[PDB]
């Protein structure tokens, strides 16, 4: 139950601000400090800066001093992060975490889920949504192959999950491709019993925020 | 900055067999009136957030398997897993936390090497759906393979396709050290219909001869 | 020569 929820993937131009959440849960909330952490794709982690949950004093990387602002509430048991004059270099998946809580007895050390941040000029696209269909062409010894294919969105994340999240075993997400048209594709696959097409539902679905698009897809036999 | 060094930046070792990294930081961590080492190691498994697996250079944190373990002092530490598991596949980052800005390690890649899996291969033709739209993606999915390196050729009437299809290989399995692969192919909707038979021919190391799965396009 | 304020939450 201690745990640290962030808001969702943005994207934003550049110039622009973006402002993200963290919500903390689970353990009093003045008690420790929370810092922010930024991962570029392919790259380390960046620290950028802590606030203490209680008064409320915060330190910044000089990387970050000039557009960083680090804030929370404490009604809320929330943590804010604000980066201004945004540029595509920016785009990152941005990390509130408590770390290292060092004491004698324990080690304590907790981090949200991460929040994407695309910086772009180029626009927002909301994907179509295809089922791969099991038929005989992807059945074989006792085994069925079906999934969906995620076409023509911008830009990443697209998330996907299948029957609500309970099914999860089998289940490969690719990563994404960059097509020509400079949108994303994916697809989504899972194996599963030939034997039980017939009884079994299957529905991919399909969450994109920064268009707000949200489609869940059944795929069906044949 | 105290500048953090990773080394190797990827490393494959066998299940069950001995892992090390290695980090050096621009300066010492070694604080002198207490004589602990101010480093920690963290794990990031695909797609989650890191993970605190050691602190002061050598403290396991609650929960972590024994067989992994940390040393070194000053400015040279190491992280060993002594018997590898298919769980460990992960990035693994070092950390200090003497000064100001805290500065984290380049990231090692840890990858299983596990016995040698042919893939199954299944193909999908395109949706009724898609079709409406006015293209056709051919999927050619090659499960559960190891190792890695596959190739994937499209064939449309028996000719060789180039430059319309799109490959992508998922992380290493956290369960059974496998890889999975999707081929695309992509044409429109009247190049779909000039042809008749799609085929995916995949190569791979466990594979004593190319795998071709392939569908006639209306059946 | 530790900076006690790099990260509060070291005791």
């Amino acid at each position: 139950q201690v745990q640290l929820v962030q808001s969702g993937a943005e994207v934003k131009k550049p110039g622009a601000s973006v402002k993200v959440s963290c919500k903390a849960s689970g353990y009093t909330f003045t008690s420790y400090a929370i810092h922010w952490v930024r991962q570029a794709p392919g790259q380390r982690l960046e620290w950028m800066g802590w606030i203490k949950a209680g008064n409320g004093n915060t330190r910044y990387s000089q990387k970050f001093q000039d557009r960083v602002t680090i804030t929370r509430d404490t009604s809320t048991t929330t943590a804010y992060m604000e980066l201004s004059s945004l540029r595509s270099e920016d785009t990152a998946v941005y990390y509130c975490a408590l770390l290292t809580v060092l004491t004698p007895d324990d080690a304590f050390d907790i981090w949200g889920q991460g929040t994407m941040v695309t910086v772009s000029s180029a626009s927002t696209k909301g994907p179509s949504v295809f089922p791969l269909a099991p038929s005989s062409k992807s059945t074989s010894g006792g085994t069925a192959a079906l999934g969906c294919l995620v076409k023509d969105y911008f830009p990443e994340p697209v998330t996907v999950s299948w029957n609500s999240g309970a099914l999860t075993s089998g289940v490969h997400t690719f990563p994404a491709v960059l097509q020509s048209s400079g949108l994303y594709s994916l697809s989504s696959v899972v194996t599963v019993p030939s034997s039980s097409l017939g009884t079994q539902t299957y529905i991919c679905n399909v969450n994109h925020k920064p268009s707000n698009t949200k489609v869940d897809k059944k795929v069906e036999p044949k | 900055d105290i500048v953090m060094t990773q080394s190797p930046d990827s490393l494959a070792v066998s299940l069950g067999e001995r892992a090390t990294i290695n980090c050096k930081s621009s300066q010492s961590v070694l604080y002198s009136s207490n004589n602990k080492n101010y480093l920690a190691w963290y794990q990031q498994k695909p797609g989650q957030p890191p993970n605190l697996l050691i602190y002061w250079a050598s403290t396991r944190q609650s929960g972590v398997p024994d067989r992994f373990s940390g040393s070194g002092s000053g400015t040279d530490f190491t992280l060993t897993i002594s018997s590898l598991q298919a769980e460990d596949v992960a990035v693994y980052y070092c950390h200090q936390y003497y000064s100001s800005p805290l500065t984290f390690g380049g990231g090692t890649k840890v990858e299983i090497k596990r016995t040698v899996a042919a893939p199954s291969v299944f193909i999908f033709p395109p949706s009724d759906e898609q079709l409406k739209s006015g293209t056709a993606s051919v999927v050619c999915l090659l499960n559960n393979f190891y190792p890695r390196e596959a190739k994937v050729q499209w064939k449309v009437d028996n000719a060789l396709q180039s430059g319309n299809s799109q490959e992508s290989v998922t992380e290493q399995d956290s369960k059974d050290s496998t890889y999975s692969l999707s081929s695309t192919l992509t044409l429109s909707k009247a190049d779909y219909e000039k042809h008749k038979v799609y085929a995916c021919e995949v190569t791979h190391q466990g594979l004593s001869s190319p795998v071709t799965k392939s569908f006639n396009r209306g059946e | 020569n530790v900076d006690p304020n790099a990260n509060p939450n070291v005791d």
